[PDB]
């Protein structure tokens, strides 16, 4: 129970329950503490937290976090978690005046996608990379956290759950109302994380479903038969769809030089089948040379 | 034992045929489990699977569901000792209802899983049943269950010249047909002692040949040959009485209703293939 543990503060609260700054009393370690309530909840242990718990009992990797523990006290389950110091959506909003140093930019991208491989590999599509959910340390790792949204898919796949992904980070496929969905999802939203610590701000910054298919089409063109074949066909297409027109990339994203435009292009192919793979991402030549610089918290 | 895998395009096959086989590893089964429950009988951990199968039909339930239960059913009851019959139930519908949270997009209200047991099991007695399982098996909830495996063996048999393994691409009957005679052999307690995947590699071998066993899961003959000899009464009682048809659920697409875990009364069909060796 919450024997073993002394709580030292509130540190913030996700959408699953508020997380805690804690001590193990025996050994003094730092750790962080996800509460999740029981007597709330009228189907018992949330099927998200069943979903973490047992995921994360199998994915040991440098960059994704540690699971340590789950205590059962009171009506309340405990997730014990290796202590990371900041997200990456309050780490940038700190940085956006200056925005994000780029040395720090090709590291955190390059281990995101060690931790991406990481999962597909094990069949474990995250479903939810947005920023918030990305937590780095002083000593300069980022890690993969916060796999309530994550699903272990099968060979072959079902349809799964739709709308997953927070909006602004949501691949076009699922917003088409795809049948099928894998791996390619979280590569499309690593496309976006890249693109914002970039430019700062969000890179498809919608607010509604049609309006989030609109913004990736004023950026990247409106896809058609031949750069996505049976797209017009997919059940949220509509003719009445507005044409618009890529954008050189030198306009997106300024401060990228042509390695940065081609793996991020390739991050954002519209064809889920024709999308890079994090196996694939980590070998493409912007990672020449990666570094691991320690950040300003 | 190979490789079946086509080169992947999302991450190395053989990396992802190697953590596959050390999952099977690491997950534990014992057919001689009952021996710690001297009050139970096979038999009624048949009736109990049985009945799981039946309310997955009733609730359209996924096969990847039914035998994610009927693995932590047994997983569980290898945990612990002096189990008494009336407990099965309580012990079953959860395995089912964690299962199901677990697996299915829209799983059935807690009230469902307690209204099938028609008042033996209360949505409380659930609730504590799920937290107890689930600690005992140390929350490791994420086996390849049986019908995983057939559908592994099933997208590499058909494999196509797009090698895009993660898209459905085999036919319905041949995969339910299979499934109905493992549905039949998971009854039976004795099927433990072989790995899932020998299991399916071994049902898929009495509805085909070797040389497709062979090329869709990597084992030679040896491997299974144990497997398939236990299971040739099995396969025989199936195919005495014919292969059910396909069904059809409300809300399902017909081209995804071969997902659907369904039921026949299967009791008698198991002691007739108990009977014969
Ligand atoms: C970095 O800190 C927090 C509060 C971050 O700001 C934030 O927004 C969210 C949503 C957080 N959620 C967590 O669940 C979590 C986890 C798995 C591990 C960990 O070590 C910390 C400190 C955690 O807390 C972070």
């Amino acid at each position: 129970s919450m024997e073993n543990f002394q709580k030292v503060e509130k540190i913030g609260e996700g959408t699953y329950g508020v997380v805690y700054k804690a001590r193990n009393k025996l050994t003094g370690e730092v750790v962080a503490l996800k509460k999740i309530r029981l007597d709330t909840e009228t189907e018992g242990v949330p099927s998200t937290a069943i979903r973490e718990i047992s995921l994360l009992k199998e994915l040991n990797h440098p960059n994704i976090v540690k699971l340590l523990d789950v205590i059962h006290t009171e009506n309340k389950l405990y997730l014990v978690f290796e202590f990371l110091h900041q997200d990456l959506k309050k780490f940038m909003d700190a940085s956006a005046l200056t925005g994000i140093p780029l040395p720090l930019i090709k590291s955190y991208l390059f281990q995101l996608l060690q931790g991406l491989a990481f999962c597909h590999s094990h069949r474990v599509l995250h479903r939810d990379l947005k920023p918030q959910n990305l937590l780095i340390n002083t000593e300069g790792a980022i890690k993969l956290a916060d796999f309530g949204l994550a699903r272990a898919f099968g060979v072959p796949v079902r349809t799964y759950t739709h709308e997953v992904v927070t909006l602004w980070y949501r691949a076009p496929e699922i917003l088409l109302g795809c049948k099928y969905y894998s791996t390619a999802v979280d590569i499309w939203s690593l496309g976006c994380i890249f693109a914002e610590m970039v430019t700062r701000r969000a890179l498809f910054p919608g607010d509604s479903e049609i309006d989030q298919l609109f913004r990736i089409f004023r950026t990247l063109g409106t896809p058609d038969e031949v750069v996505w074949p049976g797209v017009t066909s997919m059940p949220d297409y509509k003719p009445s769809f507005p044409k618009w027109a890529r954008q050189d990339f030198s306009k997106v994203v300024p401060p990228l030089d042509e390695d940065g435009r081609s793996l991020l292009s390739q991050m954002l192919h519209y064809d889920p089948n024709k999308r890079i793979s994090a196996k694939a991402a980590l070998a493409h030549p912007f990672f020449q040379d990666v570094t691991k610089p320690v950040p300003h918290l | 034992r190979g490789s079946p895998l086509p080169v992947l395009s999302w991450a190395n096959r053989e990396e992802v045929w190697k953590i596959m086989l050390n999952k099977e590893k690491t997950y534990l089964r014992d057919q001689h489990f009952l021996e710690q429950h001297p009050l139970l009988q096979p038999k009624m951990r048949a009736i109990l699977l049985d009945w799981l199968m039946e309310v997955c039909e009733v609730y359209k339930l996924h096969r990847e569901t039914f035998y994610l239960a009927q693995d932590f059913f047994d997983r569980y009851m290898a945990t612990q000792e002096n189990v008494v019959k009336t407990l099965l139930q309580l012990i079953g519908i959860s395995s089912l209802f964690i299962a199901a949270k677990l697996e299915e997009i829209y799983p059935p209200k807690l009230h469902q899983f307690a209204y099938v047991t028609d008042g033996a099991c209360s949505g409380d007695e659930i609730l504590t049943m799920e937290l107890m399982i689930m600690k005992a098996l140390k929350w490791r909830l994420s086996p390849l269950t049986i019908v995983s495996w057939l559908n592994v063996y099933m997208q590499v048999a058909y494999l196509n010249d797009l090698h895009e393994v993660l898209l459905p691409q085999y036919p319905q009957q041949i995969f339910i047909q299979i499934a109905e005679l493992l549905d039949l052999c998971v009854l039976d307690v004795d099927c433990l002692e072989f790995p899932y995947g020998i299991l399916a590699a071994s049902a898929l071998y009495h509805f085909s040949s070797s040389e497709l066993m062979q090329k869709v899961s990597g084992y030679q003959w040896c491997d299974i040959e144990n497997c398939v000899k236990w299971m040739v009464p099995f396969a025989m009682v199936i195919r005495e009485t014919g292969s059910s048809k396909l069904k059809h659920f409300r809300g399902v697409a017909d081209e995804d209703a071969h997902n659907i875990q369904t039921h026949r009364d299967s009791l008698d069909l198991l002691d007739k293939a108990r009977a014969k060796k």
